[PDB]
């Protein structure tokens, strides 16, 4: 029953994944929600929310598997945030 | 000149296709640039016979 | 897993077979005091408190004691791995003296104890990487043109050109300096980065000169401390000295030296006109390609179908070389193992590795 | 490939060399492979004798006679017509 | 030409460990690329081929391959790579042969012994 | 009645045609753990019946437009497979039950749940409005779901990128 | 064996009558063409199509002579 929880979480994971909500002057377009924290992405709260908002406020100008005791994804989460950084910070000067 | 290249390659798609060679577009640009370089295609008639039969075998 | 070392004039590759690219890289040097020695980038970084040696200078070892260190840091420094639990297939350069390809072979076996070993030259592994056994093929840091057919070199056609990657920085350093700037330092290692990232073959010498003095249009700006300097001509000038060496005191270019497919059998010379596979860090500058082809076509029957081929992986074709050919399964009776060894000794490569 | 090796027999090239011919000889027997009329040799024999006949050559006319019986007689051709009709048209 | 090989493996590895059968896929193209290195016009290569085009039908076809092969004249080596490489009754014959294949790959696990083609119970 | 007979009558309410009979399929004897069984069943060629009275409605008049043919002609390709499957089904009646109808048709009952709710969220939508609405189907998730109208917009769209490459006209 | 090399020699007589009926008829051909159209008409071919192309590929030959 640890392969089979492992199949549903890989598979109710693919949308969201595909995509921290939303908003209608820049801070309050996308702001963290507090519960809705898996609490083992907690260390890297801010950095995630940081890597988006960096790639819109460009767009409108103009893969992760869950591991235990390895940090496959926490790393691979600071090597797409490191690069989010170097198209914008770029984009600027 | 790319708008050439384009068409000559879009030409020898068809002829792939009728000679029932399993060659998609995208395997037929890497070959085609491949062949490009210089390359012997009397080997290449086996690589990919061979990557297609190691293939099979995971499925 | 096999391992896979590319013995370099400046720098060495390291990794396994069956990977896409050596795992490691580090300059071919050692270092002791002016930790007792010092081994690749670390010898560098502390080449102010050392005396540097370069064991394999021009492709060739003239130092077995310090050849020794580098590969012991090549397994337990930059590998992590213990020589005695893996296969490790060797380069070597054209034309090496028979009796080093012994001292190799006892080396391996007798100080690192490998289980097997094997040793390929250089060039035919870049050919291989290309997906050929027949070409004429090498242009690293501190050294060829190597005619090659069905696997084999021909050592009797092999040139060797004592011309460079490194006599091409200090020839930058030299026009950058004469420009007005001043870079004569171990500024080398500026002006090497400059020479890697700006630097670039004219299709035409003369043309391309006469754009430089007429125009800006071909000038590229570098920053060192925050200071933008300016490159012009000196960008193409810097590799003329492939073609043209008495820019650099030095009495043929590349494409003529590219006479060694000249020394071989008439009979196999239109196949190394149409498979020249260029092969090096210093045959990565943009334009080289077109150039040669240019060159070689002026020298070349009007009748010969010319064709110069350059990987854009090139700059380690050598090694990549080396992971498909340990990969290989009819490459596995082909090892020499430490029972080959035992019985036969050191000779046993002349015939194994011919 | 055989009709090419033809088109090197009659013409003296290779097959580099002549491909506007053996463009037009796919033309002609392509699209015309199949026999047309029904097949016997009976009738292709009485044609070549008469044909001997009418040149004055009336002792080649009974020689062909022995020569078409020995074709059976051995046995290695399945398509005797064919080949008869054909050495009669040239 | 040490990535054109690399991204024509990428090609053919069928998409989803896809991070070292790449490494191992890579060897099987180089091991069987020196193999022939070790051990005749081109466009007749193709009329050799456009012959048994005609003779089993569809001649319309046969005169399009050779009508390309004209206009690319006016790339030599590529070809070569290539050629190395009841109209109704079909029909209710082919719709046939389905119901076939649709009632047999399904009956075949209706009825087995429990669990055999369930993936689940094989765990 | 014998339970072969249940399994001749309900391939054909599979397409609409009716012991089963007419807004559920009630039949009308026999045991309890057979009717149950056969509702669920028959229900499933109701809804056969919702999504062809649309492509038959609406293709009767002419003044439905050029986007609505895509879409009146796109829900017919996804109807052919569905008179494919009854084909196979129909072959090995002469062995297959009830219970094992249920996998059988256990993935038709969601293709033909999507699509029975797809004609009815689009339902007075003409020309650009309906290639509209049919794309606020795709916001969905489901990935089988998100699949399937993710190809339906695919065809509808053709007729909206055919002006386009050639907004309200006045006569 | 033997039964190849009797069948060898029934092959090598009918080619050389063949080439009586071909000489007696004052066809152009010769001993080696002569065999390649005999293989021909082996396989089944029509001989009012071959009879052309040989009338025309000896029509252009003096074209280019």
């Amino acid at each position: 029953a640890q392969e089979l929880c492992l199949y549903l979480t890989k598979a109710a994971s693919a949308p969201y994944f595909e995509v921290v909500e939303e908003h209608e002057y820049w801070d309050q377009r996308y702001t963290i929600v507090q519960q809705q924290i898996p609490s083992f992405l907690q260390k890297m709260a801010d950095k995630i929310l940081s890597t988006g908002k960096y790639l819109n406020v460009v767009r409108e100008c103009g893969e992760i598997i869950y591991t235990l005791k390895e940090r496959a994804y926490v790393e691979q989460i600071e090597k797409a945030f490191n690069y989010a950084s170097k198209v914008l910070l770029d984009f600027l000067m | 000149n790319l708008n050439a290249v384009r068409e000559t390659m879009d030409v020898l798609l068809e002829i792939s296709r009728i000679l029932n060679t399993g060659l998609d577009m995208e395997t037929l640009s890497i070959c085609v640039r491949l062949c490009e370089q210089g390359i012997n295609p009397e080997a290449l008639s086996s690589v990919i016979k061979e990557l297609r039969k190691a293939t099979e075998a995971l499925k | 897993a096999a391992l896979v070392v590319d013995n370099g004039s400046g720098m060495c590759k390291a990794g396994f077979a069956g990977d896409d690219a050596p795992r490691a890289v580090f300059p071919s040097i050692v270092g002791r005091p002016r930790k007792d020695s010092y081994v690749g980038d670390e010898a560098q970084s502390k080449r102010g408190i050392l005396t540097l040696k370069y064991p394999i200078e021009h492709g060739i070892v003239t130092n077995w004691d310090d050849m020794e260190k580098i590969w012991h840091h090549t397994f337990y420094n930059e590998l992590r791995v213990a020589p005695e639990e893996h296969p490790v297939l060797l380069t070597e350069a054209p034309l090496n003296p028979k009796a080093n390809r012994e001292k190799m072979t006892q080396i391996m076996f007798e100080t690192f104890n490998t289980p097997a070993m094997y040793v390929a030259i250089q060039a035919v592994l870049s050919l291989y990487a290309s997906g050929r056994t027949t070409g004429i093929v090498d242009s690293g840091d501190g050294v060829h043109t190597v005619p090659i057919y069905e696997g084999y070199a021909l050592p009797h056609a092999i040139l060797r050109l004592d011309l460079a990657g490194r006599d091409l920085t200090d020839y930058l350093m030299k026009i950058l300096t004469e420009r007005g700037y001043s870079f004569t330092t171990t500024e080398r290692e500026i002006v090497r980065d400059i020479k890697e990232k700006l630097c670039y073959v004219a299709l035409d010498f003369e043309q391309e000169m006469a754009t430089a003095a007429s125009s800006s249009s071909l000038e590229k700006s570098y920053e060192l401390d925050g200071q933008v300097i300016t490159i012009g001509n000196e960008r193409f000038r810097c590799p003329e000295a492939l073609f043209q060496p008495s820019f650099l005191g030095m009495e043929c270019g590349i494409h003529e030296t590219t006479n060694s497919i000249m020394k071989c059998d008439v009979d196999i010379r239109k196949d190394l006109y149409a498979n020249t596979v260029l092969s090096g860090g210093t045959t990565m500058y943009p334009g080289i390609a077109d150039r040669m082809q240019k060159e070689i076509t002026a020298l070349a029957p009007s009748t010969m179908k010319i064709k110069i081929i350059a990987p854009p992986e090139r700059k380690y074709s050598v090694w990549i070389g080396g992971s498909i050919l340990a990969s290989l399964s009819t490459f596995q009776q082909m090892w020499i193992s430490k029972q080959e060894y035992d019985e036969s000794g050191p000779s046993i490569v002349h015939r194994k590795c011919f | 490939v055989l009709l090419q090796n033809l088109c090197c027999r009659i013409l003296g090239r290779s097959e580099a060399d002549v491909a506007q011919q053996f463009q037009y000889a796919v033309r002609v027997i392509g699209s015309n492979f199949a026999p047309t009329v029904e097949r016997d040799e009976f009738l292709v024999a009485e044609k070549i004798k008469k044909e001997l006949i009418r040149q004055r050559r009336e002792a080649d006319a009974a020689l062909f006679s022995e020569l078409h019986r020995k074709l059976h007689s051995q046995g290695v051709l399945k398509n005797k017509w064919s080949i008869l009709y054909l050495l009669l048209s040239l | 030409i040490t990535q054109l090989f690399d991204d024509l493996c990428e090609a053919l590895l069928p998409a989803a460990n896809r991070k070292r059968a790449k490494r191992s896929l890579k060897k099987v193209a180089y091991n069987a690329l020196f193999t022939n290195l070790f051990q005749l016009p081109a466009r007749n290569k193709i009329l050799m081929l456009s012959f048994d085009l005609r003779v089993g039908g569809l001649g319309p076809k046969a005169d399009r391959l050779e009508e390309l092969v004209e206009e690319l004249e006016a790339v030599g080596s590529v070809l070569d790579l290539l050629v190395q490489l009841m109209d109704v009754q079909s029909l209710i014959s082919r719709e046939e042969c389905l119901c076939h294949s649709m009632i047999q790959e399904t009956l075949q696990v209706m009825e087995a012994a429990p669990g055999t083609g369930l993936p689940t119970v094989g765990l | 009645i014998t339970e072969a007979a249940l399994v001749r009558d309900i391939l054909y309410v599979f397409q609409g045609i009716d012991n089963i009979k007419m807004n559920c399929y009630k039949v009308e004897n026999l045991s309890r753990s057979l009717r149950d069984t056969a509702v669920r069943l028959s229900e499933l060629g109701w809804l056969h019946n919702k999504i062809r009275r649309y492509t038959d409605q609406r293709s009767l008049d002419r003044s439905f437009g050029l986007v609505g043919q895509s879409f009146c002609a796109a829900l017919h390709q996804e109807l052919r497979e569905y008179y494919r499957l009854l084909s196979v089904l129909h072959s090995q009646l002469q062995s297959l039950t009830l219970r094992r109808l249920l996998v059988w048709t256990y993935d038709p009952k969601i293709r033909l749940k999507t699509l029975a709710a797809l004609v009815d969220h689009c339902q007075g939508r003409k020309g650009g409005e309906l290639a509209s609405a049919v794309h606020a189907y795709t916001k969905t998730g489901d990935p089988y779901m998100r699949s399937l109208v993710q190809h339906i917009l695919s065809l509808v769209s053709h007729p909206v990128l055919s002006f386009l490459y050639r907004v309200a006209s006045d006569p």
